[PDB]
């Protein structure tokens, strides 16, 4: 097996992609990324055993947490305009924005490249201005991925 | 080097090659560990020009039916140079400090004179009977 | 793969020697030094000589611990930089141009280096010192960082 | 626009050189000169001649990381200016004078200056340090910081 | 156990002591000492003899409290490892082998040392000290931690 | 050394095999705990090239029939050269401060002339009467 | 030692088993409390050789009949030899100041000679009528 090994965090190259298109969507200047799969457990017991007879696993998603600093103007016009559409204005439908995103990242010793790739995340909000005196603006996003595509070594 | 230090006047050293001028130049170079690295050749070339015409016009000919240049006449001109070369970027070193830490000489305590100011000049001077006056002469 | 250095000072060398003439401003490409190169009387360059950089380590290194494996150091190092010229404009292209060079490997995963980072962390101005009377260099600086995962044979 | 200077020192002196001639307090525009253009003997102005503003940077600028993207550096500059003249009343003027001029450009989108920001950050009045006895210069100082996003070479 | 030793000086000289000729990177295995085994004049090695490495304690070793029994001190203590060579790459090469060779015993469990943990915590570079013109010493350095429980005798 | 210092003039020096040459240059290294290691070969042989011509040159012959040399041609050749390698160095520390920390090396002032202003010089100086002029001559 | 230092010349000590020599060393290196252990065998047998040779050419014969060398030729040997090793390595400190522990070691001006400017010399020196000239010669 792949020995385990450190990742600096700099050498991750994030990208969203409309999955009409599998075309890129402008975003940049991440300071943190965390991709976290997860699922809801259920536990059995009975009154037989003081000890977990089951456990299951339901509800599959991704849960998606980035902090950027450069403001994508594209990326906000994509949020707003809903599957296969951009829009300068809020949009008066049910049908929120799906990105497939992708991030590539090697180990700190170059001995293995994580992709993780992630299917329709979807963002509830969207800051547009995020206004501190005397700093650059920063931002924060918090979504869900219906499922990995894709997690493996893409070296050779 | 070929054509020796000793064996070339200043019309001599214009009319070397810039390979006899450099082997001369290196041997120059010899006399100190530092090599005098970061001073640019042209200056080390006048440095020697210089040695050359001065020990021909200031330290040549007779005194008391003795040379005026009792020394090596070669080392008297490497060293006449390398003193040229160090005042041609400030006196002796008496103290140097770095980032951090020092270093410091003893190399005062001479006297006025030009020769006298550096370890070069005070070598050379060895070979010139040390700027003595030992001159003599008589009616005939 | 362009150093493969022993040594923090040594890596940078190397990395201010690998840049090409054309990514130095001047019309000549500066000659790179260990601080300890040269004597002090003697420091800086000479007229019609190209201009001096200076490579020095001037604060402690840093290891620390990376895991309770103990595999590993994070290790961050420290150097400076330093422009001597006779020429005021020509240590300020200088500053610019060192930034420039060590602005690339910043994101490094251990390609070019034997580092995760190397960076330009702050910069210094020194030409206030300069007395005007008398020709003399005029002195600038890069303060430079470098971090990378360091081996501890502990565990053989 | 009005400097489009490669290092900061040179941007201020730009910016104070380009101050009309209505928005100086005193009778005669100051000469505004780099703290290194003069010998310490004769540093500040003679008699019969214009009050001297001297501009250097006194402390390290810094290069922060912007993102995980290495394309730019969060860059922090430091300057300060003096003010010398024979009269208390017009270095006192002066720095009133630099401050209103200085405060100018202060949320720049790099359109006049190279800068984001340029600001005064504090004044000093080091007029108590004059011997009274002596006629001889009174100073007083502004302290000016200058922030902007910096470029790297990383992507190219 | 290897070392077994009374004090923290001590225990370092021994674990350099004890290590094979093979782990060391020069052709000829230091020479270990305390600080104080020579005097200034002849303080690091002549020519035609092994590099020198001097070991001391430099700053206050930190008794700290474990708990409310009182049976043990949580001990810190601190070292300086320095090596000295007329070879520039000697030393550093040195600096190299100290931390390789103190990167064993990590987390030594008591086991080889009278401590839980020997740990290299940073290195320094002097070299840029040694002036240029005269054949005296390179000086590097590397700076220890060392950590364990130390009996009180306060319960007998 | 097969062939010593003292039986070498400069053209037998320029003569003699790299390995003639580096013993004696060996030899030299002897004369200091440091060796001079951090100065090259090539600069250890002009000093010691040097030490034999002016040895030849300005300290040969005779002072009242007395050799102006009385003490070992060996060691005051060795002497001479340490004194010039030590020259090429830029002379005696008086003191030297770092991380390693601080010494001073004891020299006072010393005296103006170039054997005077360094250790291996004073240790030469004794082998030639201390540069004084005993010679004394008679009509006959 | 079994040959004693008085016992041999230069060309004897050439001669010498390496543990004579050693002998001899271990002998020499009684005379300071640091044995001078950081500079290497051969710089130490130099020094001895070199004091051999030395006390043989400059501290030899006679002056009015009496020796030159009056005192214990051993000690004055093994002085010279202490002399030639801390010459070796800088001479005298004045002061050694380490991690800020600091002291100085009154040595002074100390004069200006070669065997003034150690405490090795100093000793050595009374035993060569302190470089005085006693030496008288008559008519017959
Ligand atoms: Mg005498
Ligand atoms: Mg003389």
């Amino acid at each position: 097996a792949t020995s385990p090994e450190g990742i600096w965090s700099n050498s991750g190259a994030l990208t969203f992609e409309d999955p009409a298109d599998d075309s890129e969507i402008l975003f940049a200047g991440v300071r943190d990324v965390t991709i976290t799969p997860a699922y809801e457990h259920a536990e059995l017991y009975t009154i037989d055993s003081t000890f977990r007879d089951e456990v299951k696993r339901y509800e599959h998603n991704v849960n998606v947490e980035i902090t950027y600093a450069k403001f994508s103007l594209e990326f906000a016009q994509e949020w707003l305009g809903g599957p296969g559409a951009t829009a300068t204005a809020s949009q008066d439908d049910s049908d929120p924005m799906k990105f497939n995103l992708e991030n590539v990242t090697p180990s700190a010793s170059g001995g293995f490249e994580r992709t993780t790739a992630v299917e329709n995340v979807v963002f509830p909000e969207l800051p547009l201005d995020s206004a501190t005196y005397g700093e650059y603006e920063e931002y924060s996003l918090t979504g869900s991925g219906r499922s990995v595509t894709n997690l493996a070594d893409t070296s050779g | 080097p070929d054509p020796s230090i000793d064996e070339v006047s200043k019309s001599d050293w214009d009319a070397l090659t810039t390979q006899e001028q450099d082997d001369i130049i290196s041997q120059v170079e010899n006399l100190s560990s530092t090599g005098w690295v970061n001073t640019s050749r042209e200056r080390k070339a006048e440095a020697i020009r210089s040695a050359i015409a001065e020990r021909d016009t200031l330290y040549s000919g007779n005194m008391s039916r003795l040379p005026t240049l009792d020394g090596d006449a070669e080392y008297f001109t490497l060293y006449l140079s390398a003193h040229k070369i160090q005042l041609f970027e400030g006196g002796e070193a008496q103290s140097e400090s770095g980032e951090g830490g020092s270093v410091s000489y003893s190399t005062g305590g001479g006297g006025e004179k030009d020769l006298q100011k550096t370890r070069y000049g005070r070598m050379a001077l060895e070979y010139v009977w040390e700027d003595n006056s030992i001159a003599a002469l008589r009616t005939y | 793969a362009t150093t493969s250095a022993s040594h923090h000072v040594q890596a940078i060398i190397d990395l201010l020697e690998a840049a090409p003439d054309a990514d130095w401003t001047p019309t000549q490409t500066p000659t790179v030094k260990r601080y300890w190169d040269d004597a002090q009387s003697e420091r800086g360059p000479g007229a019609d000589m190209p201009a001096i950089l200076y490579v020095w380590s001037p604060t402690t290194s840093s290891l620390d611990r990376f895991s309770m494996d103990g595999d590993v150091f994070d290790q961050n190092d420290s150097i400076e930089v330093q422009a001597w010229s006779f020429d005021e404009t020509e240590v300020e292209q200088l500053q610019g141009d060192i930034v420039q060079i060590l602005s690339e490997y910043l994101d490094d995963n251990e390609v070019q280096t034997p580092y995760s980072d190397v960076a330009p962390t702050g910069t210094n101005d020194f030409r206030e010192q300069t007395p005007a009377r008398t020709t003399g260099h005029y002195i600038m600086s890069v303060e430079v960082e470098t971090r990378g995962l360091s081996e501890t044979a502990k565990n053989a």
